[PDB]
């Protein structure tokens, strides 16, 4: 964090969303036989 | 008989941890409220974890002389190192640390 | 004496293991070894070089996945040692290789050196109390419960048919070709290139395997379907792209029935079955045609059994009841058979002791190979 | 001999330096050498012929500014030497150039000569005990906690994209264009000339920078504000004059997204990142799209995050989740990462000793480049 540290330097941008994000959203058979008569 | 090191923890953390223990609830960062933002508290924590690293280095950089000494000392040596590091990792993996 | 036998089913593509007596193999993972390709720069990176199992599967992008076994023959023994050693790690078994006799599945007609060096690996680096190398078809029939019948398997690197009569696996009727699952995936990769989509990275060949496992089928009529334009279903990559396959989904597993597409004088699966049955005693042909068991992961394609029936009917003599069974554990057939075999009291007399191996040597293994 | 290594962020726009372990860089003065323009007549005037940092920022009008480093490549070595001497001077660090290890960052893909001459300066003019040259991407990951990500920094001179996954950097996927903050300021100057306000002196060039940092934003769409011909927001100058701008506080920063405006075929910053991700492995796309790190001062424009998201969203395949981590320390991320890395002990193994360089030379630096 270090909030006063950010008060020291001049480039730290406050009141900007820190994270930009995209929206979110909510084997075979057996006995195959064949007789023949 | 390789020494053991009991890694200290910040007592306030243990206070809130025991408070999380009196009720059925897992301890988490959100429980400290506006205490995480304290640079004094975090500076204390940084110092404590730095001391932890010092203590663990005191055990991990350890080694003996394979040339001299009795062989039994070496066998017992490696076993004692496994015991030390095993207890160390269990102290590390605790939810408080 | 030891604790319990560990049935380690090998496979050129997927190794499968667990203790004997278990119901299903609890530990199954691909038989590959992945080591990173990129450069370790940032500290705190993925420590360790060689990765096997779920961790190698997870961080698949970094690895340069290779196979140590191909066509049921080990090409690199170091990677196999690390794989077996991984089987005995804390992630899979959490045991020691000193208190467990080992049942080991192995494909037929393989070189003697496989059994010899594999035995050296176990009894020397692992120092197992007892090793027992066996076939795979015998185990699959033991897993189904019946006893006489052929076994048609097609794993990842081999495929063969073994006519088993009450346990005595007839050694003079084991046809064996080397066209299996991995090779079908390889030919599928070639067809994907011909489609336009290129996949050539070693960690992308696995994506080709995934496509083979969930987007291919077997056409009943092999040519009538080729003369038509299919619906060309899509496919979602792990990357998120889209691949329309088209005709490259039914001709890809067509290789198993015609290895002319790969350019080889071998035979199809149907010819392996018919030749395995016909190169046997004429008094057992009807019994073998009435009992066919499939196993191995390559027998999981859609329309596989039905096409196999059609092909065999075209090759079997007229009015002979053909019967192909297909249990639900074709991936676990050899392992379940190993669990049944090694859990018996006769297994004590069926293995090879460590003492015996130290006395005679590899000749003791070839002596008691069955 | 070593005590608290000196981290130096050798950036072409502003040099950030301090000791290791410091959570914040204590000295961040701009990277230029200020020489006077007007003769000294009156005795007792300002002393010296070289003004650096705080003095060359208050008496800016009296000076002529010469940037030493341009596009991450040093032009006048004399000037860089003087700036480094200023760093070790009394007003900045009061240390000697022989008692502390030095971590000096560098942009990726710089020529070998920069590494060679940089170490020659730090090993000949300065008798530094230990020197380590790094990447300006890994350090941002360190100072942001992550270990897997795409570092998209845009310093004042060179922007690039480095995809790092689990601590492993994929060097062939590094994309790098030499179009950043300098070009934006210079192009803003040309827009002011088209709006009737000229600036030609070097001392007034920083007033153009001041305009950029205090009044430039990025529209979410390139044409929804283009033909609108919006209002002319005024902006005061350091004397008390007045500048109204209008179509230049958004037209000047679109040079990063399309450098065709400057007359140079290349790729925009969004294409830099998207091509750096797409050049990586097939399995690693989703993790790189969900782990995008920003750094560099040019990534502080208003609406920069929204534009970067929408451009990547247009170029990425559908429904892929795109997360862009944008910390508040985009200017000091690389430095804080340097303070972290130099505070470790693996750094001791990673640097180069003086005798190492004496016995080897440039070869030792190219060996430990990664
Ligand atoms: N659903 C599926 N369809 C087609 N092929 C599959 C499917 N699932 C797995 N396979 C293939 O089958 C192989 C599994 O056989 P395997 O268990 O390796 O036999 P073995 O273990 O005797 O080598 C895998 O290589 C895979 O390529
Ligand atoms: N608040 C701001 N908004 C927009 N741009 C800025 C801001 N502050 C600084 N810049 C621009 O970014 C540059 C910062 O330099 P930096 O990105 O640190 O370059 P380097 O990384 O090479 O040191 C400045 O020269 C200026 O061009």
């Amino acid at each position: 964090m270090a909030d006063p540290k950010y008060a020291d330097l001049p480039g730290i941008a406050r009141n900007e969303p820190d994270v930009y994000e995209t929206s979110d959203l909510p084997l075979t058979s057996t006995s195959v036989e064949h007789i023949i008569v | 008989e390789i020494p053991e090191i009991s890694l200290p923890i910040h007592p306030m953390i243990t206070n809130v941890a025991k408070q999380c223990y009196e009720r059925g609830e897992k301890p988490k960062v959100t429980d400290f409220g506006d205490k995480v933002e304290d640079p004094t508290f975090l500076n204390q924590l940084q110092s404590g974890v730095n001391r932890w690293i010092r203590e663990i280095q005191k055990v991990t950089k350890l080694d003996r002389d394979p040339a001299s000494g009795t062989a039994l000392q070496e066998i017992s040596f490696w076993l004692n190192l496994e015991r030390a590091l095993y207890r160390i990792q269990e102290k590390r993996e605790s939810p408080e640390v | 004496i030891a604790n319990q036998p560990v049935v380690i089913d090998n496979g050129s593509g997927v190794i499968k293991a667990g203790f004997a007596g278990d119901q299903i193999p609890k530990y199954c993972f691909p038989n590959y070894v992945g080591r990173p390709k990129h450069v370790r720069v940032m500290a705190g990176a993925l420590e360790g070089d060689i990765f096997i199992g779920p961790k190698a599967e997870e961080h698949r992008g970094l690895l340069s996945i290779r196979y140590p076994m191909e066509h049921g023959i080990v090409k690199d023994w170091n990677d196999m040692e690390r794989i077996w050693q991984y089987v005995y790690s804390k992630d899979q078994l959490q045991t020691f290789s000193e208190e467990h006799p080992v049942l080991l599945t192995e494909a037929p007609l393989n070189p003697r050196k496989n059994r010899e060096r594999a035995a050296e690996v176990f009894f020397e680096t692992f120092n197992v109390p007892a090793l027992f190398i066996s076939m795979q078809a015998v185990l699959s029939l033991y897993a189904t419960g019946r006893t006489t019948g052929v076994v048609l398997d097609s794993g990842d690197g081999v495929t063969h048919a073994v006519p088993i009569y009450e346990g005595f696996a007839m050694p003079h009727s084991i046809m064996r070709i080397d066209i299996a699952g991995r090779d079908v995936s390889r030919f599928l990769r070639l067809y994907l290139r011909k489609e336009g989509y290129d996949f050539h990275s070693s960690s992308e060949f696995e994506i080709v395997k995934a496509i083979k496992e969930r987007a291919c089928y077997l056409s009943i009529n092999p040519q009538k379907d080729e003369t038509l334009e299919t619906e060309k279903a899509q496919y979602y990559l792990p990357d998120g792209s889209t691949i329309e396959i088209g005709p490259s989904r039914f001709r890809a597993p067509e290789l198993l029935f015609r290895p002319d597409l790969i350019g080889e004088e071998s035979e199809g699966i149907h010819e392996v079955l018919v030749f395995a049955i016909q190169k046997s005693d004429m008094d057992l042909r009807r019994t073998l045609f009435s009992n066919i068991v499939l196993s191995g992961g390559s027998t999981l394609f859609k329309g596989f059994g039905d096409r196999l029936l059609s092909e065999v009917k075209k090759l079997a003599p007229k009015d002979v009841k053909i019967r192909i069974s297909a249990p639900q554990e074709r991936l676990y057939s050899t392992w379940i058979g190993g669990s049944i075999l090694a859990s018996l009291d006769t297994f004590k007399k069926m293995w090879v002791s460590k003492k015996e191996y130290e006395e005679d040597g590899a000749r003791s293994i070839h002596r008691k190979t069955f």
